[PDB]
RNA sequence: CAACAUCUUGUCAAACUAUGAAUAAACAAAGAAGAAUUCUCAGUGUUAAAUACACUUCAGGAAUUUAAAU
RNA sequence: GGCGGCACAUCUGUUACAAGAUAACGCAGGUGUCCAAAGAUGAACUCAAUGAGGACAGAAACCUCAUGUAGAAUAUAAGGG
RNA sequence: AGGUAGAUUACCUGACGUUCCCAUCUGUGUGAACAUAAUGGUACUGAUCAGGCUCUAAGCAUCUUUACUUCCGUGUUCGGAUGGGAACGGGUGUAUCCUACUUGAUAUGAACCUACC
């Protein structure tokens, strides 16, 4: 019928795909080649970039400097060994974040060996305010880039508790502090968030409302006996089991590539079931 | 067990436009009416291509409005008890959508002036199942498979269930 | 009047087409290009004599339809309407130049304005093709005789050994047709392709 | 009779490569230029600001300076009966880097792999290693035997004609 | 009067008499606009170099 | 009838083009002075710090081999 | 020679001959301007068109979904991006 | 086997049906708070009730496309060179260089760094 299939053979031949990490959807190549061209005077010196991606169930914080061969990780991060640290529950909040960056700051600087000079700060009354790390006797800190990738960076966006918990923890990335959850009210409504502050009032409330509701929304929390009381000092004891230790199979097949003698004998068989069918 | 559980047809979408052909006194009032109707603000739409046949390009033309979820789920009862559930069965299109329109805007008669006037309207409704995300978000956004997508039938089984309205090929 | 024909002979200069830098053409004297029975089967019509044309010239346009004309009345005249398919395998595609001067009129200073249509030919290009039944090729390379006295220079009647306009020769044609290799299109004939997906 | 423009005559001189638009890659922005390096200017449509002279298009110059975001690449300009020296600095999207030298760089290795064995066999005594043999042009082929045994033979003469039509 | 408005014919040939005249490998050497920070350590030498040097001379 | 799709057919482009010769253009085939190897080695910077890297008469200096590279 | 025109300063495509230079009163055209945004930067989004649908509404008004390698737009002439 | 970051950017693309998901990724419930708009659809944030349904990924087909190889074809064209042929038009011979469309056979990936299984 009236068709005019604009998917013809004249039309594929003109085709330019993209790049495949673009097809995908996955990195933002016009502003990748900004965080990847370091001086040409510079040669081959390396320029990390921390890589912050948060899953559903995981933040993924990598250290990696670009290559020709391809993009090396130096160090990375992960929330999912938060368990061992303490934190159990809540492993994508805006508080577990901020540990992944400290974890893998303090991973960092203990593999580098500067992690006697570069202590950043430790107390719990100070997680509110901004630490732009500084130059400690004639020893430059650590410097990196955050690489958000498809991520909008709205007014109080995770990936900058990443950042956070970096900062505070001695490396030091470049940064200003308009776009945490503070930049406004106060340092404590950054404080109270690092602290799961924004999780509290929640069951705090939602318990005083519907008791199925809190059952839905808190399922796993309230069987795991982690009263909302408890989320100040569970994360506050993170930060300080963090800082102290740091330092750090089965294959299914499934398809298989049929061969060309299969490939080519299973046509006849296709014809000959054709021919015989007439 | 079985994952029949994402295929649940739900309606995500409705949008409500009164495509009045002049541009402000009497499309400001027609936004009013969508006001009361949906309960938010709706937006003005301009023209594309100014025609002379029809005295219109940055002037203001109609008015269209979304509702989603449950307060979408209401007035579509609405729009159909107008009809009463009797929709042809031409008004299904072939990517699973289903719409018809309103002459007059049945509304609350208890504060009814005739300045408003009487304005038409055209209800669009949206189809969708658990897993058309795929396609609308930023990250990874890509194309939802064929047999996951609805058809025309598969719209006309959802209304003729739900609802048990009368499809006719007339 | 028209200029002699020797005046524009010569293939000279650039192809100059019709287009929107060259507005302003005559069109072109020749509108049919195909006569006979077109929609006759490949099959029908076995014998194929061409027309070869052995020097490099611009064929006017006026000199395919005063052909063509020649070709089609003695041809019917002879053969009949459905026995025969002569096809005309040269299109006027280029414009040929005239700068008319009028001695109170300018010089050699100017360009020159639209004159016709001619089609640039070359050596062993065939021009006029076509395809008959055997009773009746006797009479229809007498008509090809006759035209060539309508074009310019040296032209060639070759009686080709293949079949009605198709590439294979008069028994290769046979060989494909009895094995399945030929399906027809009512005109022409199409290859059993041996690619793409299995049917059903 | 054309013009004076600087970007004259480049309807298919700075047409992209079919299928070959957009962005470039990524080892353009991150292959090391030391300088004394061999490379080939190549002028890149995409990026217009810093575009070289399209008469210096695939000409092979020598890396100079190498600045911050621009490799400075110095080539050899023909005038009127003299040759001048050019000094460009050409950002390194508009430049590739040149495989002049992939042969010779490859001899070098060669004898460098000679010449290590020559400091170990001379050490311990062993007779040492005579050098490559230089490269010569195609010389004239030696006589060899062909077996009977294996052989085969195709008669050639003219070919009668045969028409085309 | 028209005239010939131009010809390359010849002008080949004659700029083949004296040859293209190469430039001398003095022209290859120059050190002008390089990185001014290479230029700043390579002038912080040299300054090093002939510091230590003149004194030497001094001594003796 | 037509019109719209689709599979073929015949013929074209200086201001159309996928592919693309021959002839050419500009490099290399060993001149901080004809190569190389080993040891030692400083000044400024880059760097998170360098023993990495860059420039410094292949900074400099001392031994052994070496005239070879269409 | 005059009258006509600007080939008199200048740009795009072609004649132009796959490096550079390259003629005719050769061809098809353009400039003596326009812009506080039509400069700079960040973020979001995808365009022309077609198919299917929705009162008046139809070949053209507004809306939804699917396809859509740029067939849109980018101040202007053309060629590039 | 899976996720993150990649380099080469169709052997990677498009269409038709397919096979697992134990971990992982995705989809999935929700809107109090930073944040978001006409719509918690998007982005944002909080979470774990179910799911392999679409993703993603591994495979299929005389699959369009694309990437190598042969053939097409020494046929097109061309560098060099007659007191060679022709009234022209054009086209030999010698010493040489040598395409393209098509078609046929093959292929539908490779690899670099960190984590978990």
């Amino acid at each position: 019928g009236f068709l005019k299939v604009i998917k013809n053979r004249a039309y594929f031949k003109k085709y330019q795909t993209q790049f495949r990490r673009r097809r995908e959807g996955k990195t933002d190549y016009y502003a990748r080649r900004k965080m990847i061209f370091q001086d040409k005077d510079k040669f081959k010196t390396p320029k990390y970039r921390v890589v912050v991606r948060i899953t559903n169930k995981t933040v993924i914080a990598q250290i990696a400097y670009s290559e020709i061969i391809g993009d090396k990780i130096l160090c990375a991060a992960y929330s999912h060994e938060l368990p061992r640290y303490g934190v159990k529950l809540g492993l994508t909040n805006y508080a577990a974040a901020y540990c992944t960056g400290l974890l893998l700051a303090r991973r960092l600087l203990q593999k580098l060996g500067m992690d006697k000079q570069f202590v950043g700060v430790s107390d719990a009354a100070k997680l509110g305010e901004d630490y732009t790390p500084e130059e400690v006797d004639e020893r430059r800190p650590f410097k990196c880039i955050l690489d958000v990738g498809l991520a909008r960076t709205t007014t109080g966006s995770k990936v900058f508790a990443v950042l956070k918990g970096m900062c505070d923890g001695g490396v030091y990335v470049p940064h200003s502090a308009t776009r945490f959850a503070g930049a406004g009210e106060n340092e404590e409504a950054l404080r109270s968030r690092i602290l799961g502050g924004h999780v509290a009032a929640y069951m705090k409330y939602l318990s005083g409302e519907d008791a199925d509701l809190y059952k839905k929304q808190f399922g796993r929390f309230i069987a795991a006996g982690i009263a909302p009381e408890a989320l100040e000092n569970i994360y506050i004891e993170a930060h300080k089991k963090i800082r102290e230790n740091p330092a750090a199979h089965k294959k299914y097949p499934t398809s298989k590539k049929l061969t060309l003698e299969q490939r080519k004998a299973a046509i006849q068989a296709k014809l000959a079931k054709l021919a015989q069918q007439a | 067990c079985k994952s029949d559980v994402m295929r649940k047809i739900k309606i995500d979408k409705l949008v409500l436009n009164i495509s009045v052909g002049e541009s402000g006194d009497r499309l400001t009032r027609a936004a009013k009416v969508l006001e009361t109707l949906t309960g938010q603000t709706p937006v003005l739409s301009e023209a594309r291509y100014t025609v002379r046949a029809f005295s219109i390009r940055n002037d203001q033309i109609a008015c269209h409005v979304t509702v989603r979820g449950a307060k979408a789920a209401e007035i579509l009862e609405k729009g159909l008890k107008v009809k009463e559930f009797e929709l042809k069965a031409n008004n299904f299109s072939a990517t699973g959508n289903f719409g018809f329109g309103i002459e007059e805007h049945i509304d609350l008669g208890l504060k009814y002036d005739p300045q408003v006037g009487i304005y038409g309207m055209d209800f669009f409704v949206v189809l969708a199942r658990p897993g058309f995300r795929v396609s609308r978000r930023k990250r990874m956004q890509d194309k939802i498979g064929r047999d996951h997508l609805l058809t025309k039938e598969d719209a006309i089984n959802w209304f003729k269930e739900t609802y048990e309205g009368i499809v006719l090929n007339k | 009047g028209r200029r002699p024909g020797r005046c524009y002979r010569l293939v000279r200069g650039h192809p100059y087409p019709k287009s929107k830098y060259c507005r302003g053409v005559p069109d072109p004297r020749i509108k049919l290009f195909d006569i006979g029975n077109r929609s006759a089967p490949c099959d029908d019509f076995p014998c194929c004599v061409h027309i070869v044309g052995l020097e490099r010239e611009n064929i006017s346009s006026e000199a395919m339809e005063a052909a063509r004309i020649s070709i089609n009345k003695n041809m019917l005249k002879y053969a009949g309407k459905d026995g025969f398919h002569v096809r005309i395998r040269i299109h006027p595609f280029h414009v040929l130049r005239i700068n008319k001067m009028l001695l109170q009129t300018g010089m050699r200073g100017a360009w020159g304005k639209s004159y016709g249509s001619c089609a640039r030919v070359k050596v062993g290009q065939v021009l006029i093709s076509g395809r008959c039944k055997e009773q009746h090729l006797p009479a229809m390379i007498k008509s090809f005789r006759l035209a060539c006295y309508k074009f310019a220079g040296r032209q060639k009647l070759v009686i080709s050994n293949k079949w009605g306009f198709t590439k294979y020769t008069k028994e290769e044609y046979q060989q494909l047709k009895k094995d399945g290799k030929i399906i027809a299109d009512g005109c022409y004939f199409k290859l059993a392709t041996t690619k793409g997906p299995l049917p059903k | 009779p054309l013009s004076n423009g600087r970007n004259r005559r480049t309807r298919k001189l700075f047409k992209r490569p079919f299928r070959g638009h957009g962005l470039s890659n990524t080892s353009t922005i991150l292959h090391t230029y030391k300088v004394g390096d061999y490379v080939t200017i190549l002028c890149n449509s995409s990026i217009q600001h810093g575009l070289p002279y399209k008469a210096f298009h695939g000409k092979t110059g020598r890396v100079w300076n190498v600045n911050p975001h621009a490799i400075g690449v110095m080539v050899n300009k023909k005038v009127n009966n003299r040759i001048v020296v050019k000094r460009l600095h050409i950002s390194p999207e508009h430049i590739k880097p040149s495989g002049c030298q992939k042969d010779f760089l490859e001899r070098k290795a060669a004898v460098a792999a000679i010449r290590k064995q020559n400091i170990q066999l001379k050490k311990e005594g062993k007779p040492l290693l005579p050098l490559p043999a230089k490269r010569l042009p195609k010389q004239p082929r030696p006589a060899e035997l062909i077996k009977g045994a294996d052989i085969k033979f195709t008669t050639v003469a003219p070919l009668k004609f045969e028409e085309l039509y | 009067s028209k005239d010939k408005n131009r010809s390359s014919h010849n002008q080949s040939h004659k700029a083949h008499r004296n040859g293209f005249y190469k430039p001398k490998k003095s022209a290859y050497m120059s050190t002008k606009g390089m990185n001014v920070q290479v230029l700043k350590n390579t002038k912080a030498q040299r300054k090093f170099a002939l510091a230590k040097k003149l004194e030497a001379k001094k001594a003796a």
